């Protein structure tokens, strides 16, 4: 298509009680970073390798249009379970889904917003990785990734 | 050999290794260790089955065919050899080395999966477990095939049960609809054919014109192989000898037909009786002595095949659809009867009374 | 040519996008979310390398040393401090094309270098 | 299938004001030389520049000459592409492209020109047949592949001659192409053997197919039973699965 | 460029005169053989700024029995062809009185043209072959076996011998290549000639449904 | 004297501690085809005693 | 267990010492069913405090 071939890859997260997949910078964002340069300080942990960068820039044009927290929260609630009548039900929903069901082995509560960011942005990290080939894909039978 | 793979190796490391064309500098890497370790265990085993006494009991399973195969007196005596899951050399099931005990990227011989040791002086640890994962390999094929060959069978069978040859000879489904007008196009059963040489396809065509023709210019050679009574008879009548060059007139057409309907020259063929077999059988149970002149006039030889020819029918009729219908039923047949069964032939080879 | 990399607004710290100054001809750099604009020093924008020959030694980090199950060899001598261990190891990565070519790092502590032949 | 990624080392995009600027070290020499004379650029000359690499192993690997390349890219995209290129004597292989010329006479340009650029990469169609990923070639040491011929003294002779092997099928345009053997090119995929040659070369293709997998073990199954299953299937008058 | 493009012209002429020879249209033994460069003589190689325009290609065979059929072969210069420009063509077989036709197309015919085809059957028919399509006489493929057109004297005295009702032969349907090849209409029955390796020879009849 | 590694950081206790329960009453199992050391695993669990 | 797919029952590298490479069921349930080895010990977890 005219869009496909020009934006190159882009990367989504499909949420756990969410209806459809999310962009990922709509992600960081409703966890309170506001700027593309924090956004892309906890994916990217050095800025002087550009291949990385070639890699995310296609996924920051793709969120271009939401530059605010309340705005990505109601982006998310849109999608939610129910679509929330009003709309602050619906931030109050997206942000309740970021703080239980988003990642809860790293926390639960308030402030985690932060350590949700690292690990996340962890996650975004280590996909690219597997894309641009510096790593081998983890293995599905290997049996020290079974419990 | 394994002292070869490890220059082999060794010319892959500096990059001296070109890639054959068509191939991965890994797939012919993989191919030139696996063009050695065959080698290898395709010498042990050879030199293995040499070694094998007359008294030898494995070579009494093998060479009989009871049971065995030459290849599982090499696994005994000589060596296993390599060991391989989906068709490929041992992977990488760490990261970059196949066992704890092995360094990371060894492409050695053993580090890989080839087996050194023989059954009989017992598999080392390593070589032992590897063993096991190519064993694991045929469990599941066999888990898993069988339920899949199982679905075909049953698939092929409800499609096809009703088909059945009908009275009128043609194969026809449970409609009535045609699916052939004669069984197989020859029209005949499928357990009392056996296979056969044409024998006029694929020799020479100055050979052919020596084996088939029947020269009677000698006068001589024919005193050997007839009858006094009959040389002097084929001779005289120039009707008989006009015969005989219209017989072999009609194996040239018919070897112009043979090499249409077999390119590649395969002359071998399946067909209902078995004929040199037969004139065989004829030639034990008359006692027929070869090293004597035959009495078999060469004409009632020519006159017994066209009379059998006409005796053979595979298609009832006197339409001239009917004809056409069988001569093409019969063709590979006549054509392969009038091979053996030629004048010149019986006056040589067979020397039938 | 250069692989070329992003750059970033100094007030809303966002991306910058290049854009063309029609009147002086002059390739800019502007964020979209504030009138922030920078001119262009590099000159060159998108560079994507198709045959992408890459240098793993850029990769290569040298604690790699350190690993017991890396081979080792007193063969090849270091390049620079001139010390006989060397840990060497092949490509590890995904997509390398086809190398086997072995990469070299350096033991003894701190040396670190890192060389191929 | 040759696309022109396969040929290509590395892509840039450039921001020239104009041509004799040459931000690029080399180019200034052959840029000037085709302004010497330039010619079809009387509109105006689009400033962005799309600069990319041809490794000349891939070059003349496929025999491939600059000027052809040339031909099939302003072909395939019109007079809305300018294209301009080295000599042979250029150690490093270079290929310039602009946009339209009388576009100046949405979308933006960078934007669109990279567009253009991940449509070419994939789609531009140098060489051959799209579907066919790789041919093999070899000569056969098979009978069955080894084209045999009645000398003049009848006897069977097997020649070898190099036959090719594909990976990937369209047959259509195969055996159309020169040099290619009309009667004895075959492919072991059915269906475009029915919509090609006919419901009756499926009749006999597939014999010689289930022939294949039944007797490459070794074993062997009368023809008999083979034909009857190829005439099940194809009596009703197309393919019918067994399904 | 234009070598192939006079190239191509020469295969789609000369197995389109394989097609009249094999319907039993009257073509002389010299049609049937021409070297390209015999061909580039008469028709003066690139089509391009050249003699042959596609136009005047046109092939007009007379039938061997009847010298009043004949046919046509058209070969349109559009890349597509649309209901406007087959009623040109169909205009011209009014002109002259035949009424059989063909049309060789580059690329492919309008969806409204389709029907249009169809939607003569009596008066005029005309059929559909895609440039490619004629670049290779499948004819001569290994694959494809000897196929013969039977009169309807001669489907009559067979479904008599066998006592078959027509629906109970096999079938080929129209849209099959060697049907098309043939001219064949629903109803005609074919005479499959194809050796074989148990009975050397073997007669298969196809009904065309 | 050819050194393969000498880094080795752990040693093994035995090499025979690899097979389980049911494998480990097979006399000599390195001697057997790998398929024969798993028919005894089966076998073994349906022996009278 | 009526899946074909022979990736999950294939034996595995990361098999070694922890589980019975021989010991296994067989019919559609090969290589799925697992034994252990003999030293192989499970651990019950703890806390990380
Ligand atoms: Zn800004
Ligand atoms: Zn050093």
């Amino acid at each position: 298509g005219a869009k496909k071939s020009a934006i190159g890859q882009r990367i989504v997260a499909t949420l756990p009680y969410i209806k459809q997949e999310v962009p990922i910078i709509i992600v960081f964002r409703a966890l309170g970073f506001v700027s593309d340069r924090d956004i892309l300080e906890h994916i990217i942990y050095d800025f002087e390798d550009p291949e990385m960068m070639e890699m995310v820039k296609p996924s920051l044009d793709e969120a271009f249009v939401i530059q605010e927290q309340n705005v990505a929260l109601n982006f998310i609630g849109s999608r939610g379970a129910k679509p929330g009548v009003t709309k602050e039900k619906r931030i109050k929903y997206a942000k309740e889904v970021l703080q239980k069901e988003m990642l809860p082995h790293v926390g639960v509560s308030d402030f985690c917003e932060t350590k949700k960011a690292y690990f996340l942005g962890y996650m975004v990290h280590r996909l690219l990785l597997a894309a641009l080939g510096r790593r081998e894909l983890d293995d599905r039978d290997h049996y020290g990734n079974k419990r | 050999a394994k002292q070869d793979v490890i220059e082999v190796i060794e010319k892959a490391h500096n990059n001296e290794l070109e890639p054959t064309p068509g191939n991965t500098l890994r797939q012919t890497f993989e191919n030139q260790v696996n063009r050695i370790l065959n080698d290898a265990r395709d010498k042990t085993g050879s030199s293995a089955q040499k070694s094998l006494s007359e008294y030898n009991n494995f070579k009494s399973m093998v060479v009989s065919g009871a049971k065995g195969s030459k290849i599982n007196i090499s696994q005994v005596i000589a060596v296993v050899g390599q060991q391989n899951v989906e068709g490929k050399r041992i992977p990488f099931g760490f990261k970059h080395r196949t066992l704890p005990h092995f360094i990371k990227d060894d492409y050695g011989p053993e580090s890989r999966g080839f087996v050194e040791n023989s059954y009989l002086a017992g598999l080392t640890p390593t070589e032992f477990f590897f063993h096991a994962m190519g064993g694991r390999e045929g469990l599941i094929d066999t888990a898993v095939k069988t339920a899949e060959t199982g679905y075909i069978q049953r698939r092929l069978i409800k499609s096809m049960e009703s088909v059945m040859v009908k009275y009128d000879a043609t194969v026809r489904n449970s409609i009535n609809q045609v699916v052939q007008l004669r069984y197989g196009e020859d029209g005949l059963a499928g357990e009392s054919v056996e296979f056969q040489n044409l024998a006029t396809l694929k020799p020479s065509n100055k050979a052919f014109e020596k084996k088939f023709r029947f020269d009677y210019t000698n006068e001589r050679a024919l005193r050997r192989t007839l009858q006094e009574d009959l040389v002097k008879d084929v001779l005289s009548n120039a009707h008989i000898q006009n015969e005989l060059e219209r017989e072999f007139e009609r194996m040239r057409e018919d070897r112009e037909v043979l090499r249409v309907i077999f390119p590649t020259g395969d002359s071998k063929v399946v067909l209902p009786c078995n004929l040199l077999r037969m004139i065989w059988n004829a030639q034990k149970i008359f006692h027929i002595n070869p090293r004597l002149p035959s009495d078999l006039h060469p004409i009632k030889v020519v006159e017994g095949v066209k009379e059998l020819s006409k005796k053979l029918v595979i298609v009832n009729g006197d339409d001239p659809l009917s004809r056409q219908a069988q001569e093409n039923a019969t063709l590979l047949f006549n054509i392969h009867l009038r091979s053996t069964l030629c004048s010149r032939r019986m006056a040589e080879e067979f020397r039938l009374s | 040519p250069g692989i070329v990399g992003i750059r970033f607004c100094q007030e809303c710290n966002n991306m910058l996008y290049p854009k063309e100054d029609k009147e002086n001809r002059i390739l800019l750099y502007a964020c979209r979310n504030c009138d922030y604009q920078q001119e262009a020093d590099n000159s060159c924008i998108y560079v994507n390398k198709i045959t992408h020959e890459v240098d793993e030694l850029t990769q290569i980090i040298a604690d790699v040393s350190q690993d017991p199950t890396l081979p080792r060899t007193e063969d090849h001598p270091c390049q620079k401090c001139g010390h006989k261990e060397a840990v060497f190891f092949q490509s590890h990565s995904a997509r390398a094309e086809d190398a086997m070519r072995l990469y070299y790092v350096c033991t003894a502590p701190h040396c670190g270098h890192r060389w191929t032949e | 299938h040759t696309t022109l990624r396969k040929v290509t080392a590395n892509t840039a995009i450039y921001y020239d004001p104009n041509p004799q600027s040459t931000v690029v070290a080399e180019d200034q020499e052959w840029v000037n030389v085709y302004y010497e004379m330039p010619d079809f650029d009387v509109a105006r000359i689009s400033p962005w520049l799309l600069r990319v690499e041809l490794d000349r192993k891939h070059m003349t690997d496929r025999k491939l000459t600059m000027e052809q390349i040339a031909e099939k890219i302003n072909a395939g995209f019109g007079d809305d592409l300018n294209c301009i290129f080295n000599d042979d004597n250029a150690e490093k292989l270079v290929l310039r492209i602009r946009i339209m010329n009388s576009d100046e006479n949405k979308m933006d340009d960078d934007v669109f020109l990279r567009c253009i650029e991940s449509n070419m990469l994939t789609d531009m169609t140098l060489q051959g047949i799209e579907q066919i990923s790789k041919v093999y070639m070899h000569l056969p040491q098979t009978d069955n592949k080894k084209k045999i011929i009645i000398t003049e003294d009848g006897e069977f002779k097997a020649l070898q001659e190099w036959i090719l092997e594909t990976d990937g099928v369209s047959l259509m345009r195969v055996l159309s192409e020169k040099d290619v053997d009309p009667v004895r090119t075959t492919s072991n995929d059915i269906v475009e053997i029915f919509t090609v040659l006919g419901i009756e070369a499926v009749r006999k293709a597939l014999e010689r197919e289930l022939y294949h997998v039944i007797s490459f073990d070794g074993s062997y199954v009368n023809y008999r039973h083979l034909a009857l299953l190829c005439d099940t299937m194809t009596c009703r008058g197309h393919l019918m699965a067994i399904t | 460029d234009d070598e192939e493009e006079t190239y191509r012209l020469w295969k789609i002429r000369k197995t389109i005169m394989q097609l009249c020879h094999d319907r039993g249209y009257l073509v002389t033994q010299d049609e049937l053989d021409q070297t390209l460069e015999e061909f580039k003589a008469q028709f003066g190689d690139k089509p391009s700024e050249g003699r042959p325009r596609r136009t005047d290609l046109t092939v007009l065979v007379a039938h061997n029995d009847d010298p009043t059929d004949q046919m046509f072969v058209f070969f349109p210069e559009e890349p597509k062809v649309g209901i406007k420009t087959i009623k040109v063509y169909c205009q011209r077989m009014q002109e002259e009185n035949i009424t059989r036709a063909l049309i060789v197309v580059q690329q492919g015919m309008t969806p409204s043209a389709k029907q249009s085809l169809v939607d003569m059957a009596p008066k005029y028919i005309l059929e559909q072959f895609l440039q490619q399509e004629l670049l290779i006489n499948i004819t001569e493929h290994e694959l494809v076996p000897e196929h013969v057109v039977m009169t309807k004297e001669e489907v009559t005295e067979l479904l008599a011998r066998y006592k078959l009702r027509e629906n109970q032969l096999p079938r080929i349907q129209a849209g099959d290549p060697v049907a098309r090849y043939f001219g064949i209409k629903r109803g005609q029955v074919v005479k499959i000639i194809r050796p074989s390796e148990t009975a050397g020879r073997y007669i298969t009849y196809r009904l065309v449904q | 004297e050819v050194a393969y590694c000498s880094t080795y950081t752990h040693c093994e206790i035995h090499p025979s501690m690899i097979l389980g329960v049911c494998a480990s009453i097979i006399p000599f199992p390195d001697h057997n085809q790998s398929p024969r050391n798993t028919y005894q695993s089966a076998m073994g669990k349906q022996a009278m005693g | 267990r009526d899946g074909k797919l022979a990736k999950p029952r294939q034996l595995h590298n990361t098999l070694w010492g922890m589980v019975c490479p021989a010991e296994t069921p067989e019919g559609h349930a090969v290589g799925l069913v697992k034994n252990l080895a003999l030293m192989a010990y499970i651990s019950v977890g703890s806390q990380p405090s």
